[PDB]
C-alpha cells in the first residue's frame, strides 16, 4: 500500500526456542520478502503511470492534428518525444 | 605443594596430618618431610599452566554435562562428585563435530601434559609373584 515508509522487524522474530540457523534464515527471508515487495510495488506504479501518460499522448496527438496550424505543429513537435522512461 | 602457597605454617601443619596417611592395600605409609623446592615450583608452574589451558579449551557441553546429568539422573557417585562442585530443557547454542573433535584432541593433549607429573614411569610389569609375596617375575626392563 505504501512503498515509501520502511518498517523493518516490527515484532520479535528472533526466537531462542528454534535453531539459530532457522532464525537467521527467517530474518533473511523477511528481508527478501520486503525487498521483492517494494520492487513489485514500485514497478507496478510506474507502469500504470507510464501507460496512462502514453495513452494521453496518443489521444492528444490524435486530437490536435485535425486542425493544421503553427501552434499545433509546435505542440506536436514537443509531443513527438518518447515517454517510456523517467528521464 | 599447591596448598603451600599463601597459607599459614600451622595450616600446613594441619594439612600434613591429613595428607601423610596413605593406607594402600591394607598397609599404612607416611610421607616424609614435605617441603618447598624449586623443582616443585616447576611442577606447580606447569600444573597451573595446563590447568589454565584446559580451562580455556573446555567447551560448554563438557562444562554442562555434570548439570545435565544431575538434573535427571541420581546415584551415590553423582552425589559424592556433586558436593565438591559449586552452586551456579534448553537447546545448545552452537555445536559442530569437526571443531569439537579438534577441541577434544587438544584437550587430551593438555590432560596428558597434566598426567605426566604424577605418573613417573613403568619399569616393571609383573607376571607371577611368589606366593609368600617375597619375589616376582617381570618384563619390560
Amino acid at each position: 500500500r505504501n512503498m515509501f515508509c520502511v518498517k523493518p522487524l516490527d515484532l520479535n522474530l528472533d526466537r531462542h526456542a528454534n535453531t539459530a540457523l532457522v532464525n537467521a534464515v527467517n530474518k533473511l527471508v523477511y528481508t527478501g520478502r520486503l525487498i521483492m515487495n517494494v520492487r513489485r510495488s514500485w514497478e507496478e506504479l510506474e507502469r500504470k503511470c507510464l501507460a496512462r501518460i502514453q495513452e494521453r499522448c496518443k489521444l492528444l496527438v490524435k486530437e490536435l492534428r485535425m486542425c493544421l496550424s503553427f501552434d499545433s505543429n509546435y505542440c506536436r513537435n514537443i509531443l513527438k518525444h518518447a515517454v517510456e522512461n523517467g528521464d | 605443594g599447591l596448598f603451600s602457597l599463601d597459607r599459614s605454617y600451622e595450616e600446613v601443619k594441619a594439612a600434613v596430618q591429613q595428607l601423610q596417611t596413605i593406607t594402600f592395600r591394607d598397609a599404612t605409609f607416611t610421607i616424609p618431610d614435605p617441603v618447598i623446592d624449586q623443582h616443585l615450583l616447576i611442577d606447580m608452574k606447569t600444573a597451573c599452566l595446563s590447568m589454565s589451558m584446559v580451562a580455556n579449551l573446555a567447551s560448554e557441553l563438557t562444562m554442562t554435562y555434570v548439570r545435565k546429568l544431575a538434573l535427571e539422573d541420581s546415584s551415590m557417585l553423582l552425589v559424592k562428585c556433586q558436593e565438591l562442585l559449586m552452586r551456579l530443557p534448553a537447546r545448545p547454542q552452537h555445536v559442530s563435530p569437526d571443531d569439537e573433535i579438534a577441541r577434544l584432541s587438544a584437550l587430551f593433549v593438555m590432560l596428558r601434559q597434566l598426567d605426566d607429573l604424577i605418573r613417573e614411569q613403568v619399569v616393571f610389569t609383573v607376571c607371577d609373584v611368589s606366593p609368600d609375596n617375597k619375589s616376582a617375575t617381570c618384563i619390560f626392563k
